[PDB]
């Protein structure tokens, strides 16, 4: 162990931590490969996701070369302290940590080469921008732009470490809204008024299942159009009774539709759900002024009110049924 | 605990096409992530694909890439595994393993937690 | 590397943080450069907003100047806390912070010049009083006003470092509920009892898209109006109906009243 | 690298002293030994409230000073410049209350372990009634108009009657309920 | 923008009262604070004081002290200066100024964005 | 994917104006921020200015500033130039361009990852 | 401001029993806690007890604890004390004051605010 010390020491004395790998020269190839452990959210509202991931790095610093042992080095983690790191941060995070229960998430591996592997356990809240037009029959496209801060082009180089085979765990996410359909892997040099920087993006498309909504907004809103259409099987003279399923059918219908909306973003553009809600309505305030018009003329066209009824008894729910079938093969 | 039972093995003639199945049972929700090996008799153990609780996400080996593909359908408790334009090195032992929650890497045996006695799959040229 | 590791513990040597640029001397002008990010939330109900931006400051420590090197000196982000940064802060701010993940998010380039640039990724919450007489046909005017906390003008002075060109990322912004109509840069100096200090001020108008309360208020509130207008299609002698048309319509028209009010200050 | 006063703020829950872009802290010196040492600070201080004439109340919320390990043996506070030493009452902008006054204390205040300074800043916040009105008295006064309306409606109409009864006297409930929802 | 126009201004005789008004229109709410400044003809810009976009809260300058009150009506859109036991030393141009939200101090004339073409009060 | 074409570009004569346009099809959404680039013969490719996906917000090149003004109709995806006061040295190739939510500065035509085929625009005077 | 009125101090025989009562008006609230003091002609001022806004806590001196109770009735805004089994030793001047919600110690009659003048219990 002496012999490690003394080698370690040696390594270190004289290692500026300010100054990078080949500083005046070409620029430092860094390797990125990430282990995804879960995304824990997704919010519609925030427009952003969780993200939990292990983000590991390498590169190769030739001050860090030992040619008398013949094994890799896994240090303490508080080496990175005393060593350059790639400055690497996420481009679209609100807030990310770095976990340090028990001792900080952050690994250092060593090779007699000077190759370094950087492992640090990260999550993310990445903002995610949202197209809900097409909701609840939407997909999104979720990314993590990875870039260096200060360092451009002349002095770092990103790419992802084996290609396509550079991130793992896309299988192990689980979310109860949505499923991973397919990842994709990019690099880039993007250009700002400050220089040339590396990218890496990192993409998700995310399919969202229908389950939740058919429970808590469909059913409730298509049970809310029948129950409408019961008032058609009584009585004109019945006023007071097909007042009731007019007026409660059109008040139940208003507070899904605020309801529904209370659970989004205050976007200024009209959903799918939105569209399918105010179909129900028209069928609903339509079902009234049915009723209402027809009781306007329960004495003056008695024949005609009476055939209103019996004709509105089956187009009422033939339109509704076809018109689902419409909606839902237009977003399908 | 969780049962797996395989069948769809059988004899197929070179760019051939046939379709694996496997059926579990117990507390499949214990161990979401399904994987698919096959065991040729010389060969050691080989990763050919693995698919998420979802069902969307899928990862497969390059050899298998696109001439395989697995599908999930959870109303039945059921992965499948299609195999389209085959060749004679596909010939192999093919197993269906189920992997805990938190197990580590899709691609290495040692984490799966249940398997199922394999079905054979035979490709004359 | 050993050669320019040697210059950087000269130039280190001696050097007191304490200290600004020309001590006694005139001013030191420090140049602000914004690249906005995002604007992440804007809340009415606690009336600020969630700004995310590069804030780059320029200026000039001789103290700082090497003649050997031919090129303009990247450091690691840590060497900031062994030099003299200016101490800009928020006026209006109410929670800000600087991104660590991985690493600070700051950069610090020299020049041989002596002219230093030091960038920070910065997530702000900044107060934005609103006026919402007009509301939701307004329209609002948030700021971030930038200022030295300790030195005066006689210590410091800041200006936009490109004049009209020292902000980008305003066609960045995408808002569910606004969009940004203008922006506007602005130099002043504030008197304060302890003397006068250099101000910058960035300035946006939100103009609000009504598509959200034509959905969920105005709608709603029209229709409640025609279906109490129903009534008046039955005759007079149906007694019990025409009152459930205007006791429930009274009704849900209180509650919409108030369920528009429960999302605002 | 200084010795500061130990000062802290007697009924606050959280605080914290701004960072961004550096901590929001100024030194100024003066050849006659003099420091300034100035502080950003923002408070969330505890303000027990006397709702008993709520809307039509009015509170006093106030910031203790005091000194944590020195004792008046070791320090004395005073408001440097008396009744000016506080700026920017004019400048708070609240939606639901109005600064009608503020004072200015010097105290000495005496614990177990000893007798120690403090300074005591006051507010006097003055509710406008404006949001209570749209929210609950309109709302209250427009049901009980509405509960008045049978009375115009012969007695041979009883079910009328009874829904004009039943739901004023619901929504009326609903009413007490959703405004005590806001409250303590 | 703001434009202010005051009024009320005229000869009073020693220990008489008078009352300034402040008429104010355009952006009213991006200038919330307004101050009242006085302008002998030896003398400098003099402070007298100052009031809150709500109205409760106040300032003034000890030698107008207790002998001036400044009242606001946002329904119109106006501040009031009144001021009784007139002296002498009071005789001046006087000015009503709109201060920004975030402006600095209220005591300093350079804070303040904009002001009015003052009316003049003399007391003999 | 997205895909841009223009419009509008042909002979005008100095001082006069002209309006182009240009229309996009596909992911739209994901390439939010709009941009128009100008090519002269012998000069480099210019800069002319560029547009948010709200479309309240621009940006325009100080040589183009106040003689022109770019517009947006999502309804239609569709973003205009007008170009009032034409001069002779406006006289290029005006391309239309998409780019990523985060490319990094408008400036700079590498950031840009979908071009339309320009359209000419010449000015006799 | 705060106005603390006593009642029912009186001769009392050894062993005795007396109430007496604590009237308050104004700000009430302002200073929550109540106290009792007490001065005997030679010695310096003794603390009693003292009593919380809620009522339900309370604080007694030793040598008066298990003998006395503090009661309050916010209905009535006043603070009682009952002093039964009395001694000689209790004669005294029996005050009555309130203190500040951020006062400091109970034991300490510097940190009260306002009192009330005493009522006298003399015990033979
Ligand atoms: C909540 O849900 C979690 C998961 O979602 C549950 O976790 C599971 O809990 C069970 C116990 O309830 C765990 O099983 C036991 O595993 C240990 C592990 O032993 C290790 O070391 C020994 C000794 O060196 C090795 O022999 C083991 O290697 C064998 O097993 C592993 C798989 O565990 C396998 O990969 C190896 O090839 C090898 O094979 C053996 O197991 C396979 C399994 O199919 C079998 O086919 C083969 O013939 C071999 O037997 C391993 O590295 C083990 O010691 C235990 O053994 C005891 O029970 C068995 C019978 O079950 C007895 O035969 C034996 O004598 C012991 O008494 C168990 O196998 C399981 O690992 C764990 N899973 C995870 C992912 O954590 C929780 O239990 C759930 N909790 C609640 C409350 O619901
Ligand atoms: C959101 O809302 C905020 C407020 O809440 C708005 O903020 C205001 O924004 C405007 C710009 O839109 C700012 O005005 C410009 O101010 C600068 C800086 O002014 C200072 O520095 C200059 C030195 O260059 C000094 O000369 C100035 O002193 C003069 O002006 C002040 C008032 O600014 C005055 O009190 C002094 O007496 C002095 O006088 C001159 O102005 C008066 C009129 O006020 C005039 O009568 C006299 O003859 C003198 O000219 C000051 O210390 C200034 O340089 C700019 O001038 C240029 O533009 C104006 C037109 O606006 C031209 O007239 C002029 O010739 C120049 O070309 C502007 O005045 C204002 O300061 C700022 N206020 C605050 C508190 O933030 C935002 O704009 C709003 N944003 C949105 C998007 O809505
Ligand atoms: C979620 O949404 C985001 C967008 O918001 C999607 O991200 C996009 O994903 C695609 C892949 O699906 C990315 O495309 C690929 O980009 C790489 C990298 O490109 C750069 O580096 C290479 C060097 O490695 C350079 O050669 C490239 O330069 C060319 O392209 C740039 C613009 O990208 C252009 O400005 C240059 O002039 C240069 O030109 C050539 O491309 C243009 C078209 O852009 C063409 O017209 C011309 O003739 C030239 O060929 C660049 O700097 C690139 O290597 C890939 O190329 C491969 O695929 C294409 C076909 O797609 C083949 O034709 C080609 O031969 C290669 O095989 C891709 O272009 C894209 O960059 C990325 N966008 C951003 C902003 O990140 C996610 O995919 C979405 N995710 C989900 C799940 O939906
Ligand atoms: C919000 O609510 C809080 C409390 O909940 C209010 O706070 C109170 O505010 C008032 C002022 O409005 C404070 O009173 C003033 O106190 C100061 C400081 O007092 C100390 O220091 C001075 C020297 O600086 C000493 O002289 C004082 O000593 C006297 O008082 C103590 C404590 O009562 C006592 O032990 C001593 O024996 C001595 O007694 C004198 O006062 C009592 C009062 O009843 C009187 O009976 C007796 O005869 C003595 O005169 C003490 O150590 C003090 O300087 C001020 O004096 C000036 O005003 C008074 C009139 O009010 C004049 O008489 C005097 O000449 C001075 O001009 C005040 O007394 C009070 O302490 C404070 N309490 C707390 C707990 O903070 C806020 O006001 C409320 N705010 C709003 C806006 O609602
Ligand atoms: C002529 C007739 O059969 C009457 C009976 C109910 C009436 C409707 C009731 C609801 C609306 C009331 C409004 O005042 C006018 C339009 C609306 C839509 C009315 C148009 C005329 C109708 C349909
Ligand atoms: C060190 O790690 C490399 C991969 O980075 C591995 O191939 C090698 O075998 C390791 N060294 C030893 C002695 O195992
Ligand atoms: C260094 O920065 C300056 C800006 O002051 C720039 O002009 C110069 O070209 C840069 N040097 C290099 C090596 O590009």
């Amino acid at each position: 162990m002496s012999f490690v010390k003394e080698t370690v020491d040696k390594l270190l004395k004289g290692y500026d931590i300010r100054l990078r790998p080949d500083f005046g020269g070409p620029p430092v190839c860094v390797g990125m490969n990430i282990d995804i452990a879960s995304i824990d959210m997704v919010s519609e509202v925030n427009m952003d996701y969780t993200l939990t991931m292990y983000f590991q790095q390498y590169w190769r610093d030739k001050r860090l070369a030992y040619s008398g042992i013949p094994l890799n080095l896994t240090l303490d983690n508080r080496v990175a302290d005393q060593l350059w790191v790639p400055d690497t941060y996420f481009l679209n995070d609100k807030k990310s940590f770095v976990h340090g229960v028990t001792v900080k998430n952050r690994m250092i591996r060593l090779h007699p080469d000077g190759t370094v592997l950087y492992g640090l356990r990260i999550t993310t809240t990445a903002a995610c921008m949202m197209d809900l037009r097409r909701y609840p029959l939407d997909e999104q496209n979720c990314t993590l732009e990875i870039e260096s801060y200060g360092y451009t082009t002349d002095d770092i180089e990103f790419y992802w470490r084996g290609g396509d085979k550079a991130v793992t765990g896309v299988e192990r996410i689980e979310l109860p809204q949505f499923s991973i359909v397919e990842h994709r892997l990019v690099s880039r040099n993007v250009v700002f008024a400050t220089g040339a920087y590396p990218r890496l993006s990192l993409s998700f498309r995310l399919k969202r299942n229908i389950g939740y909504f058919v429970i808590q907004t469909y059913l409730p809103c298509i049970m809310t159009v029948i129950l409408s259409q019961v008032s058609f099987w009584l009585n004109r003279e019945s006023v007071p009774a097909r007042t009731v399923f007019g007026v409660t059918t059109v008040l139940t219908m208003t507070t899904l539709s605020i309801s529904a909306r209370n659970s989004l973003p205050k976007v200024a553009y009209a959903t799918a759900m939105d569209w399918f809600i105010a179909v129900c309505y028209a069928f609903v305030f339509s079902a009234l002024i049915e009723f209402a018009t027809v009781n306007y003329f329960t004495k003056s066209q008695p024949a005609r009110a009476a055939k209103i009824d019996k004709m509105s008894r089956i187009v009422f729910p033939i339109l509704f049924g076809t018109f689902n079938l419409v909606y839902w093969a237009t977003y399908l | 605990q969780v049962q797996l039972q395989e069948s769809g093995g059988g004899l197929v003639q070179a760019g051939g096409s046939l379709r694996l199945s496997c059926a579990a049972s117990g507390h499949t929700f214990n161990y979401p992530i399904m994987g698919w090996f096959r065991q040729a008799p010389g060969k050691e153990r080989e990763f050919v694909g693995a698919i998420s609780w979802s069902g969307g996400s899928t990862s497969y080996a390059d050899s298998v890439k696109d001439r395989f593909t697995i599908s999930r359908d959870n109303a039945k408790n059921t992965v499948y595994l299609e195999m389209n334009n085959l060749k004679p090195e596909d010939t192999a032992v093919y197993y269906c393993a189920a992997k805990g929650r938190y197990s580590g890497g899709l691609y290495y045996p040692t984490n799966y937690d249940y398997w199922g006695q394999g079905t054979q799959v035979t490709v004359s040229s």
